[PDB]
RNA sequence: UUGGCACCUCGAUGUCGGCUCAUCGCAUCCUGGGGCUGUAGUCGGUCCCAAGGGUUGGGCUGUUCGCCCAUUAAAGCGGUACGCGAGCUGGGUUCAGAACGUCGUGAGACAGUUCGGUCCCUAUCCGUCGUGGGCGUAGGAAAUUUGAGAGGAGCUGUCCUUAGUACGAGAGGACCGGGAUGGACAUACCUCUGGUGUACCAGUUGUCGUGCCAACGGCAUAGCUGGGUAGCUAUGUGUGGACGGGAUAAGUGCUGAAAGCAUCUAAGCAUGAAGCCCCCCUCAAGAUGAGAUUUCCCAACUUCGGUUAUAAGAUCCCUCAAAGAUGAUGAGGUUAAUAGGUUCGAGGUGGAAGCAUGGUGACAUGUGGAGCUGACGAAUACUAAUCGAUCGAAGACUUAAU
RNA sequence: UAAGGAACUCGGCAAAAUGACCCCGUAACUUCGGGAGAAGGGGUGCUCUUUAGGGUCCCAGAAGAGCCGCAGUGAA
């Protein structure tokens, strides 16, 4: 592991594909801030293989998203969020507190693509 | 022979020069300059302040210990020396080293090979009394329910109380501990380095305080 | 690698082994000192098993003596072996061989390259 | 051994062919043994045609184990199985014949019979 | 266990001594002119410019 | 211990024995020091000092007791509601059923036996094990320390030599010394041998999905299985109980009188234990008796006679781990390497996708120890530790000295 | 889950081990029905070849050659 979320580990790894493919959809979501410091470091990986572009890099990425239609989620990879970061190396999200929220003072946070 | 101070950086193994294998402890030693010579006069005990690792100079903002503040680059400007951290006295020298600093240096321990170590930390969490004191088990036959318990805190009545001393859970490990008898295989200049035979107190990145054995 | 580690270590390291993998027969000449002298026992086995390293590397040798399966583990970079060599190769899946310790007669034989 | 109840395969032409650990010898509280070690067994098995009759308290030392001994230069030997040798009332053994190969360092001017009469050592 | 005995309203108004909460631990914000949270963003119309 | 009384408790004090976990006495089992011996020596007996540590694993039984097997230096005897059920078990016994022997006409009872049978609790206060915050320690701070006191440890074997010597007709066989390696116990650690390793690698069964072949994903205990990195660990790897100083117990004495002699004692002077106080390891100035040393900061406004904020310094807040319930304590905050990513390695697995070739086909071979890789080492600011805010001194009075 | 293995304990309680199908094989005893699934052993995947069946595309077989892995009622 390298940090559980109270989810066991089969719903934890659903929960990160899950939360990686909506953020490369939209391009900034508002969640918790201990699941935006845990698909900070699952999107980033899929954007390397989104910049390394091989054949073998499609399906080594296509075991960590979601069959979501917009393009498929895995065509806007490999596409533009991978061609606007072609010089960039590393440092391809940021998080922003917004603070507590009602009903669980959870620290809301949002995340996007830098 | 004089004390120093060190890192601990890991575990290995030489090969004697007979054929044998040694556990080693790899233990780095730089940096090392006596800031004080504390004598009978001023202060009762006599004894020797050395400073170990090198800290950054002083900062007008620093919001860390990296920098030294005003007080300790004072006191370090008075021996001629680089701010410190992990100062520490060594008794049971024989004071000849200079108030004003000189380099401790680990080429004074190719004489004395049997030391003692002093380390600082060992580190675990709250622990139970089978953990922390090696205390045994109930047992799984008949239908028990007590397993890790610690079991009976005192006798009845007559007592009527705890004695000092009882053993229960509570934080474990931390402490300050020394392995006595240990032996120098090889110092190392160019590294800095000292190879003790063994294994000392602490984790990695860990300060430990050599010092050549009472015994 | 810790860099400070080696460089200490570094000089214990021996140059005369040669390359061998999992799965090959192997003949070790030991250096013994039975009581005062000085022979070499030659032990010839299937190498099971190499657990990595730097000078902490070792490997275990299998062979069968009189019926009875016999395990010798060594340190790759021991002064005592004098030499090695590699009999045969041969082709194996696994990187640890465990099932042969199990396995007595002809299926326990392992092809070769 | 390691609960005194450990059947050990006698490696001797003595009639005895396994034993059950009675005992550890040496210390007071002493709680397994090993390569060199002498233990007290009894026999629960005896070839038809033997010396040693089944059923009665003897001496031994162990010989193989499946644990095996570390050497001073690192390395360490490992057999496949236990076994013992049933010994006189000093060293040296009670059949004239061991089979399999004895650990390499039983010798230490105590058991030079055992490490002779041995196919390998 | 059950209480063997009932607590004083001075025992209890000692053992309430460190039973509260703190100041939210906030600063202005040099665009919205309002308070904020420290490394939050300015709940106020406005952004965190970090 | 078996009793005797009937003083506390019947608006209720759970009964054995064992497990777990101890603590205390000495009327001492082992080890240490001695006097006498019907003590030749190796072994013994019996008394005196001594409680520092140690004092086993099984068979039979509910067993406490006891007998036996194999050991051991030794397998001590007692107290603590026969320690201990807000810690556990519940075999036994004191529930209801039902059967045997015997007693009763009977319902039923035991001088007994046999099969079975719901053991409750979110701990207030004292007590004990850890941890913080307030104030104090006559200015405010950072580090380094003395040690009044307190705790810990304290065990023993077996071989070799002096020496087959002293002793004894022989058989046998030493004290006082000197070395070596163990048993149990404690503590530190993870290089080695092993264990685990639910965000590592691969192989493989059923079924559903990505439109289909190839390649992948979900579910079936992590579907299962063969290995496995960091971390946590013992059975694994290191170390320890060494050497010594002072005063003594029982004992042994030197000079010596009371008592012309004798006498260890009345004066004086010695010697003498695993035990007592040091030496060894840890804590410790809330030690209100509040200690010491080095360093740092030290003007403006008042008549307040005092105030102020700010200085040295520390927190709020944020990135974390060597630390950890939380905090606290440690590594850091742009004048930056603290974490995530990204590039490069170590270790792990075991030779990928795609294509090409050889086969009817399952498959095999080549490129390429390839390609994947959580925690481990190095470097790089790309992203995020922005801006900012709070707390924090001007040093009382006597007397001696200069 | 190393090594051992009931040493635990009132007591192998609880858990683990056996478990599917097809073949051999199978004891004392007996009320002649049984015991008996006694006990104890062997086989089991996929591909390709040949090859009498059966129902009216469906169901059941023999044998031979070969491929693979640690493992073939590969999970429940």
């Amino acid at each position: 592991g390298y940090r559980k979320l109270g989810r066991t580990s089969d719903q934890r790894k659903a929960m990160l594909r899950d939360l990686a493919t909506s953020l490369i959809i939209s391009e900034r979501i508002e969640t918790t801030e201990a699941r935006a410091k845990e698909v900070r470091s699952v999107v980033e990986k899929l954007i390397t293989l989104g910049k390394k572009g091989d054949l073998a890099s499609r399906r080594n990425a296509a075991k960590t998203l979601r069959n979501v239609e917009i393009q498929t989620a895995l065509q806007k990879l490999f596409g533009e969020i991978a061609e606007r970061y072609t010089e960039r190396q590393g440092g391809y999200t940021r998080i922003l507190k917004q603070g507590p929220r009602r009903g669980d003072g959870a620290e809301s946070v949002i995340i996007e693509l830098v | 022979t004089k004390g120093i101070l060190g890192r601990k950086i890991g575990m290995t193994q030489v090969f004697g020069e007979n054929g044998e294998l040694i556990p080693v402890t790899v233990v780095e030693a730089k940096e090392n300059v006596v800031l004080q010579k504390k004598t009978v006069e001023v202060d009762g005990y006599n004894a020797i302040q050395v400073g170990f690792e090198d800290k950054k100079a002083y900062k007008k903002d620093a919001k860390s210990n990296k920098y030294a503040n005003k007080p300790a680059e004072g006191h370090a400007k008075k021996a001629d020396a680089a701010p410190k951290r992990f100062i520490r006295e060594f008794r049971n020298v024989d004071v000849d080293a200079y108030e004003v600093g000189q380099e401790v240096s680990v080429d004074t321990f190719v004489a004395g090979d049997v030391i003692d170590v002093t380390g600082v930390s060992k580190g675990k969490g709250f622990q139970g009394a089978i953990k922390r004191h090696g205390q045994s088990r109930g047992p799984m036959s008949h239908g028990s329910h007590f397993h890790r318990a610690p079991g009976s805190v005192g006798m009845a009545s007559d007592a009527s109380r705890v004695f000092k001393g009882q053993k229960m859970p509570g934080r474990m490990g931390g402490n300050t501990v020394t392995v006595q008898n240990l032996e120098v295989v090889q110092v190392d200049t160019e590294n800095k380095v000292i190879l003790v035979k063994g294994n000392v107190p602490g984790p990695k990145k860990g300060l430990v305080e050599i010092r050549t054995s009472i015994k | 690698n810790h860099k400070l580690i080696e460089a200490v270590t570094k000089s214990q390291l021996r140059t005369d082994l040669p390359s061998f993998r999992p799965g090959d027969t192997l003949r070790v000449h030991v250096r013994i000192i039975e009581g005062t002298r000085e022979r070499i026992q030659v032990f010839e086995g299937v190498v099971i098993k190499r657990r990595g390293g730097g000078v902490s590397e070792t490997f275990t040798v299998r062979k069968i003596s009189s019926g009875v399966g016999v395990e010798r583990t060594f340190p790759l970079h021991t002064p005592k072996i004098e030499k090695i060599e590699v009999k045969r190769r041969g082709k194996v899946r696994r990187a640890k061989l465990y099932y042969l310790r199990s396995l007595r007669g002809k299926a326990a034989r392992i092809q070769e390259i | 051994m390691i609960q005194q109840e450990t059947r050990l395969k006698v490696a001797d032409n003595s009639g005895a062919r396994e034993v059950l650990t009675i005992k550890v010898l040496g210390g007071s509280g002493r709680k397994t043994a090993n390569i060199g070690d002498v233990i007290v067994c009894t026999v629960k098995n005896a070839t038809p045609g033997g010396v040693v009759k089944k059923g009665d308290v003897v001496k031994a030392v162990i010989v193989r184990t499946k644990s095996g001994v570390r050497r001073n230069d690192g390395s360490y030997i490992k057999f496949d199985e236990n076994a013992c040798v049933i010994i006189r009332d000093d060293k040296g053994p009670r059949g004239t014949r061991i089979f399999g190969p004895v650990a390499r360092e039983l010798r230490e001017g105590n058991f030079m019979k055992i490490v002779s009469l041995a196919p390998e050592v | 266990a059950v209480p063997k005995r009932r607590t004083s309203k001075t025992r209890k108004n000692k053992r309430r001594t460190h039973f509260k909460i703190s100041v939210p631990g906030m600063t202005e914000c040099p665009n919205c002119g309002e308070y904020k949270l420290s490394h939050r963003v300015c709940k106020n119309c406005g952004s965190y410019n970090g």
